[PDB]
């Protein structure tokens, strides 16, 4: 599994490889790891798959609760909610989570949660155990406040590279683009990402 | 370590238990008692783990005698052995593992016959006319049944228990330092001195 | 895996006088092979002519001392400000140990002080209950080192008058407060040279009738 | 029973005549992977203390929240709190000493090495250690983790004992912590070039210097090493 | 132990603390770890004391045999090389750690050789329990190219911080200064920074404070005819 | 630890040693190992030392409580059984025990019960508990009589502790005897093993592989 | 139990003024069974003494092995073994079984003939030359002896004053060690005559 | 410890990080890992230190004889001698060795030997514990048959990324240029490459 | 098995060996000797872990018997004892440790003194006028020390050992089922019956 989220000047694009592997056998090759947990906020899921599938819904229930009573949350606010669940049940659950959200005052934001749970604000995040081969690539070809058009190519190339250099990362590269136009999903087949 | 023997005749249950208690690699005292009476016509010989023998035997002694007083009439052997199996059955699934095997040899007053039960540490009661537990039963299940006939008299069965003592002394590497014999009949429970 | 123990060394030593008592211990703190502290007193005065040192693994030790001191405050509040006896302090400390018996505290505590009779006293613990009134007990890492020497020169063990061929054993000489200070210092000087958890300095509390005195002596520094 | 997942390594500190220095590299190392950059170990608490925290970044965050509620706790029910019952390093240390132990007793150790450095409002230099074995000790010079073994001897030249404090000044102490950093940068894997360095003085107040870079750089001796032992 | 070697412009200095520890008890107040491999090559030991002493003898013999045979000076590289094959042979089960340094006609050299038989060359090295306490000093205070005088100071200073920060390093500091093309100077007990203190009482008693049960003479020498 | 206790007509001799051993280190050569339950009951320490010290003093607080509550002296049987329940509750929790509660009362005679941590309560007349329990029985049986004098009974416990202490590595220090009468125990002092062993050699003619 | 320390025993050697002392406990144990009240740990070959603590089997086995080696010496070279020379013989012989070692703690003692000097040396289970001339101690109560000897020891002593220090150093160590406490012999070694003195000491 | 060897038109340039690590302590700051086994064939060492060291000298002995007896050795030839030792001591030694050398008739060749032992002709190799972060960077930015200056820059960047993302990489950036012109040492200091 | 004893008197040496051999939970035989003569005035008793004990005994008998006929002289106990000590030490550094521990009594005819050597399995030779091994070694040391005199006749040495057997019988739990008691004297080796 490989996941990222990369802030740009109009937003943040969340990205994922959608292989799920139970041992060296593939359980399902299409599972979408980018999950909605609020309208303008999505989270990317990696690690032990069951555990994050679980945590994500618990965060979902807090943040619909937050909205009715106290007005809409933010990316900072949402990351906190994961961080409690991860921290307290750390001894039980393993979960790596990239939290990206979109606001109209902070624009895109990306927060990363490692497996013990700590909150860190970064201008882009990479998480997985299939993301451990894009590090040298990602530091050079990231540039802050980049064009929308360049965001498509960056994540395309970076995850594509992840697919060649990790046998558990593969399949459709799916992307969820968060802007003040709502949420647009995108999808890139092996015939497109690999050649480019 | 430790022996308990049972044989039932036509009017009595003869229960016997080893005199020795060995805690450590030293025999802790050479001559001891190691049977306690639940009711005035029901006898519980016991053997097993250390001091779980005592606590369990005292537990059961209170509780069977309690019912005896309330009804104003002692429980039967069928009921008493059964009670004890219930207790063991809880105890093996409980945080506290009792490891006590017992023999219940009583006189049923309402039926007018002895009844001898083997009740295991795991919690299984079956009526048996020659039972035992430990490694007592490893030598003497064969020996009894050979010389046993359905009919007996009390004089025969005591002498057959003496025969079984002798076998045990030769081929079992544990000493018992003698055995105690209490005879349980309709006329109560009495100590009879035997080797 | 977590482990809730460590070691933090140091060595402590009680010597009971004839009217006074001392409780002494090096001020060195270690973990493996680094020196944590040159100077942390392990020997606290806790009031009422009772000195406590809980030496061993420090964490159980800091918690135990702080807990002992809070106990002394609550003796005064419930019991109308009266003197806590050295004998009664010893039993109390046993109760603290038993209080988390099941999660053992790795410390050899030595307490010292005067009775109601003005006689010296050193009371020494095994880490999870048991205590005895001793004439000398050394706790801690270089305890092995220091103990034989005390038996030889405080209780005069295996000694005899000269040229009687072990007919008449040495009588027990009156132990002075001055005498005793000399003795503790040479016991820790030898401990310093030949054990890698002692040195830097030594803090000797002197418990007398006239209150608690400190004297500090520095030791060679390895 | 927690295990460290991501960890900070090394906080170094020392005493000097009018106050203290606490300093540490900025890194959240995910084992062999140098995962996180710009992680900040040093948290100012009150304004007369900096508490530095190394160990599990996961436990660190949690300690940060407890520290913030201690500041907030002091404001509550006090007519003022900036010199009335103003927050001292010592109070903070004691609040932390108790909770690390309490947690140790429940067998879920806050996996940290912590140095509290500050100055009191009584003019007294404060510098003390607590860790995840719940061990405490006061010492004139401190260092945690790798830095205990490595960098702490070097500072112990500068101050051995507590009667060379008045003969050490603020420029000199500052110089010694940075040479101590240089050495952690060279010879420790979970030490970054990045570092922060805070000076709490009882007179100058808090100076927090961020994003300093290791300098006095020696690599020019490296071309004369040829081979492993035998090679022309 | 605590061990340094500092290459300097005109030779190499190798220094080591005198303390020897077997367990948490101190085995000897004074011991010498600068052992003589060859007359111009000296080394100090860390790890298992027993293994290190045997190795310097065993390899001592080999290098002396090669020196006579070829009729020339022993190279420090020949000693390194021999040592490595040997420690490797047993797959590093043998727990000898040595810092080997010396001077020969191909120059001054300073090597580190590990148990397993890995090798490193630096201009400043360490191994031992206090490798860390000395290593921090070597890096800081060192500069490229040193004078003989300055070299001596730094070597002992590094071991000096060793004594005060490392429990298992103590006592006197020994220094062996090997200048190129010139005999080794073994300078025993260069520095004392821990003496022995005086005893406040006197200890010793009149005879007959220890009782005897028997007294008897035993032979140790030849016997005569008378 | 070599503790042993034995009833005779004269009373109960409780004989114990005073050397607690950690391992290669000898922890103490002076330690009391009769925990004085109240004037009438004497207990002994072996097994876990810490356990034995605390709980036996605890049995003692219960003795006073029981005395108040009934206005009669505790029974030997009652004292043991309470301690037997107490330890049975905590079984298998780092609790270990090696006690004889010894008592002589004017309604049940001399009585000894050995209590163990595992809930054993066993009536006896000779017991031996310890690591040296093996050694204790030997001397003790062969020179035992139910008809035995008080002065000889004390003598008997003096030879037993010394015979065990010689041959046991963990035993020595000093020999502490106590003799419990109807009006309670009388302490018979501390006798250093060292000194005492030689006197016993001359008089008895024992210990012949010891040349002195 | 680790097998280096199952069967007890202690040796303690000191130097004096052109005399050496070496002394030992005579205790043989097996866990907690004392077996014999005599079992010298000091053995001597010519005019060199060797004490050996450790596991009892190797004590006897090397006693004999060392006797064997030193007797071939004497005869070949037409000279007695010397204490300085004998030190190296030990070290190499233990290291021949570096792997799987004999579990022993020797203490050499002896006065060199042609130097006049008191000499002592130690070893370990693999064997190393431990080389301080103050005193060397080894055995079960190693920790205990180490302390005691520092405290007592004064460098350079008169032979009968040397008798006082070491014997007292021993007696105390023995009593406060579990696997000691029975018997002792002290060897006060001069260049003329060697006195063996069995001590009157307290039993366990 | 990232080591690599990259083909280019005129040769092969072997690259290395001179960090040497025994846990979190750096054992020695500066140790080149590029150890010559022949004049025009050099080798790179990663994995266990002691094991590679042992093996290396054994290779030099075989190639000392190959020159002596049978004329010039080859890279191909040389890499086979690694493969033999590693494969027979697959149960005792762990050596990750990239062997590369310059022929005048085959040009530059790179043969990697993984930890079990194989031989794998490839344009490029990265091996070690520091190479497992630069996989992404290397494929995307590589093209066959660059000119030396461009070659230097690519190698330089990759090993500089490897220090940024692997804590067991560090010290000076060594390269040994194996060309027709000779053997050229190159060395680079951190002031220069952290930026680049 | 568990019991082996040795007590040496003024002019003779007396050894006792267990009759019984426990194998498992069955004592397969209750009269079986665990002594063999090495020479006409040397008797070696042996005990230990079964399988090792039987063969071991016959090998020491083989070599010592061969030494005596070769040299036309019977080897002294001192020499004999030292031989078994040489085999033990070797075995613990060999492939299969022999867990055989011996008591070797012999009447040294040169010295005209009786001499008893205990040798433990590790291989530690110690001369003792006492000696036992096993966990039956732990009861009888105490009794022997108390009652022993420096010298006595063999008849009183027979009673003193019979005290030791009586003391062991009570407090040890294992069945050794009496002992074979042999005298080793200067006029040969004999067996003397014992109760």
């Amino acid at each position: 599994t490989s996941i990222m989220a990369v802030t740009f000047k109009d937003g943040v694009i969340l990205g994922a490889d959608s292989r799920t592997t139970t041992g060296a056998y593939i359980a399902n090759r299409v599972t979408d790891k980018l999950t909605r947990v609020h309208d303008k906020i999505w989270c990317c899921r990696s690690g032990s798959a069951a555990d994050t599938q679980a945590i994500a819904d618990i965060v979902q229930y807090h943040l619909e609760l937050y909205t009715s009573q106290y007005g809409t949350p933010s990316t900072e606010t949402a990351a906190s909610v994961f961080k409690e669940l991860c921290y307290e049940n750390k001894d039980n659950l393993t979960a790596g989570i990239i939290v990206a959200g979109y606001d109209d005052k902070n624009k895109g934001e990306v927060y990363t949660i490692p497996l013990g749970g700590s909150v860190h604000k970064l201008p882009y995040a990479i998480a997985g155990s299939g993301s451990t081969f894009i590090y040298g690539y990602c530091d050079k070809n990231f540039r802050e406040n980049m064009s929308k058009e360049e965001t498509v190519d960056f994540i395309k190339h970076s995850l594509s590279q992840a697919i060649k250099w990790d046998g558990s990362s593969g399949g459709v590269i799916r992307m969820v683009v968060l802007t003040a136009a709502g949420v647009e999903r995108l999808i890139f087949y092996p015939d497109e990402y690999e050649q480019l | 370590m430790d022996i308990i023997l049972g044989i039932r005749v036509q009017d009595s249950v003869i229960l016997a238990s080893s005199k020795a208690v060995t805690r450590g690699i030293s025999v802790l005292k050479d001559s001891d008692d190691k049977t306690r009476q639940l009711s005035p016509h029901t006898l519980m010989s016991f053997a097993g783990e250390a001091g779980d023998t005592v606590q369990f035997a005292e537990y059961i002694q209170a509780n069977i005698q309690l019912y005896s007083i309330r009804e104003d009439y002692e429980l039967s052997p069928q009921a008493v052995s059964s009670f004890v199996r219930q207790e063991l059955a809880k105890s093996i699934r409980s945080r506290r593992p009792y490891q006590v095997n017992v023999l219940i040899g009583g006189y049923d007053k309402k039926k007018n016959k002895p009844e001898l039960y083997q009740i295991d540490y795991l919690g299984t009661k079956v009526e048996l006319p020659y039972g035992a537990h430990g490694y007592s039963g490893f030598y003497t299940f064969s020996l009894l049944d050979h010389h046993y006939r359905p009919d007996m008299t009390t004089e025969e069965g005591l002498d057959l228990l003496k025969l079984c003592v002798q076998e045990l002394e030769k081929r079992m590497p544990m000493d018992f330092k003698g055995v105690i014999v209490k005879i349980v009949d309709k006329d109560g429970i009495r100590q009879v001195d035997d080797f | 895996q977590f482990n809730p123990y460590g070691d933090n060394g140091g060595t402590i030593l009680g010597i009971a006088g004839e009217d006074f008592a001392v409780l002494a211990g090096d001020t060195r703190n270690i973990t493996d092979y680094s020196i944590n502290s040159r100077y942390e007193p392990k020997v606290f005065d806790c009031g009422d002519n009772i000195v406590m040192s809980a030496n061993g693994f420090a964490a159980d030790g800091d918690a135990l001392v702080k807990r002992f001191k809070n106990s002394v405050k609550w003796y005064h509040f419930d019991h109308n400000d009266k003197k806590l006896s050295i004998n009664s302090a010893a039993r109390n400390i046993q109760h603290l140990l038993y209080g988390k018996r099941f999660f053992p505290y790795y410390v050899h505590t030595i307490i010292a002080g005067l009775d109601e009779d003005g006689k010296g006293a050193v009371y020494s613990f095994d880490p999870v209950g048991s205590y005895e009134r001793e004439q000398c007990r050394a706790g801690g890492a270089a305890a092995s080192l220091i103990m034989p020497f005390l038996d030889n020169q405080v209780n005069f063990k295996n000694q005899y008058e000269p040229g009687t061929n072990g007919k008449v054993k040495k009588p027990l000489k009156y132990l002075s407060v001055e005498e005793v200070i000399k003795l503790v210092r040479d016991s820790f000087t030898s401990a310093t040279e030949r054990h890698i958890q002692v040195g830097d300095g030594l803090e000797i509390l002197i418990v007398t009738k006239d209150g608690v005195r400190k004297e500090f002596y520095e030791l060679k520094r390895d | 029973t927690q295990q460290p997942i991501v960890t900070g390594t090394s906080v170094i500190s020392m005493k000097y005549d009018n106050g203290v220095i606490i300093a540490a590299d900025n890194l959240g190392s995910y084992g062999s992977l140098l995962r996180f950059n710009g992680v900040e170990r040093l948290i100012p608490v009150g304004d007369n203390t900096v508490v530095g925290i190394s160990g599990d970044i996961s436990d660190m965050q949690h300690i940060e929240r407890l520290l913030k509620d201690l500041v907030t706790e002091n404001a509550y029910d006090n007519p003022l709190a900036d010199a009335e019952e103003a927050l001292e390093p010592s109070y903070i240390f004691e609040y932390l000493a108790t909770v690390m132990y309490q947690r140790r007793s429940k067998m879920n150790p806050l996996w940290n090495a912590i140095i509290v450095a500050g100055v009191q409002s009584n003019g007294d230099q404060f510098l003390r250690y607590v860790n995840l074995l719940g061990v405490t000790y006061s010492s004139p010079t401190l260092a945690t983790g790798f830095g205990a073994h490595m960098a702490n001897p070097l500072l112990r030249k500068v101050v051995d004992r507590e009667s060379d404090i008045p003969k050490t000044t603020v420029q000199v102490a500052e110089e010694a912590i940075v040479n101590a950093m240089r050495v952690l940068y060279y010879r420790d894997a979970r030490s970054s070039r990045n570092f922060s360095l805070a000076i709490i003085d009882k007179n100058t107040g808090l100076t927090f210097k961020k994003n300093l870079q290791v300098e006095n750089m020696k690599w020019d001796f490296a071309k004369d090493i040829k081979g492993y032992g035998t090679q022309k | 132990t605590t061990i340094v070697g500092v290459k300097f412009n005109n030779g190499v200095v190798i220094a080591a603390d005198t303390r020897s520890t077997q367990g948490p008890i101190v085995a000897d107040k004074n011991c010498a770890k600068l052992h003589r491999i060859s007359p111009k090559i000296w080394c100090a030991g860390a790890g298992t004391a027993a293994d290190t002493e045997a190795v310097t003898q065993l390899i001592g013999s080999n290098i002396e045999l090669h020196s006579l045979y070829t009729s020339r000076e022993p190279r420090v590289v020949s000693a390194l090389q021999m040592l490595k094959q040997h420690l490797f042979k047993y797959q590093g089960h043998i727990g000898a750690y040595l810092i080997v340094a010396g001077v020969d006609p191909t120059g001054s050299h300073l090597f580190s050789i590990h148990a397993h038989g890995s090798t490193d060359v630096g201009y400043y090295l360490s191994l031992g329990s206090g490798s860390l306490a000395a290593m921090a000093v070597l890096e800081s205070h060192w500069k490229q190219d040193l004078t003989k005088e300055e070299a001596i100071k730094l070597a002992s200073d590094a071991i000096q911080a060793g004594i005060w920060n490392d429990l298992g390093s103590g006592s006197n500091v020994d220094v062996c200064v090997m200048e190129i093309g010139k005999d080794a100077e073994y300078l025993r007990n260069y520095l004392t920074p821990n003496v022995r203190e005086e005893k406040q009482k006197s200890y010793k008693f009149p005879r007959g404070t220890t009782a005897v049960l028997k007294e008897s003479i035993v032979n140790i020498c030849d016997i005569q005819e008378e | 630890t070599t503790t042993l206790a034995f009833r005779f007509q004269g009373g109960i001799i409780v004989a114990v040693d005073s050397r607690a051993t950690a391992g290669n280190w000898v922890a103490s050569q002076t330690v009391k190992k009769v925990i004085e339950i109240n004037p009438f009951l004497l207990g002994t320490m072996a097994g876990g030392a810490a356990d034995c010290q605390f709980w036996e003093t605890w049995l003692g607080s219960q003795c006073r409580l029981h005395e108040l509550r009934e206005k009669e002296r505790i029974s030997v049987a009652a004292a043991s059984k309470i301690l037997s329940n107490l330890v049975y509750q905590y079984k298998g929790a780092g609790l270990s025990m090696g006690t004889m509660i010894c008592g002589y009362t004017r309604k049940e005679g001399p009585t000894i019960y050995y209590v163990d941590s595992d809930g054993t309560r066993l009536k006896g007349d000779i017991f031996c508990v310890g690591s040296g329990q093996t050694f204790a029985y030997g001397v003790l049986d062969s020179n035992y009589k139910w008809d035995l004098s008080v002065e000889d009974a004390l003598y008997l416990g003096k030879r037993s502790i010394l015979a065990a202490a010689h041959r046991d590595a963990y035993s020595g220090g000093s020999v502490n005897l106590y003799h419990v009468t109807e009006d309670g125990w009388i302490y018979h002092g501390n006798h250093d093993v060292g000194e005492l062993f030689w006197k016993v050699k001359e008089e008895e003619g024992s210990f012949n592989n010891v040349i002195g | 139990s680790d097998p280096s320390s199952i069967n007890g025993g202690i040796v303690v050697a000191m130097t004096g003024k052109d005399c050496v002392a070496i002394a030992c406990d005579l205790r043989l144990g097996s866990q907690s069974l004392g077996v014999s009240n005599k079992f010298e740990k000091i053995f001597h070959y010519g005019h060199v003494f060797l004490g050996i603590t450790g596991l009892a089997t190797d004590v006897t086995t090397l006693n004999e092995m060392f006797r064997y080696k030193t007797n071939l010496y004497k005869l070949k070279e037409e000279r007695a073994i010397e204490p300085e020379t004998f030190t190296q013989l030990v070290s190499s012989s233990l290291y021949e079984r570096r792997f799987g070692p004999y579990f022993v703690g020797p203490v050499v003692a002896g006065i060199n003939s042609k130097s006049g000097k008191p000499f002592i040396a130690g070893f370990d289970l693999i064997g190393c030359i431990d080389e301080a001339k103050d005193f060397i101690v080894s055995g079960t109560a190693s920790d205990q002896l180490f302390g005691m000897c520092e405290s007592l020891y004064e460098p350079n002593l008169e032979p009968e004053d040397l008798f006082e220090t070491i014997s007292q150093a021993l007696l105390n160590a023995a009593d406060r060690d579990a696997l000691s406490g029975w018997g002792a012999v002290v060897y006060i070694i001069k260049k003329d005559e060697v006195v063996k003195r069995y001590l009157k000491m307290r039993q366990d």
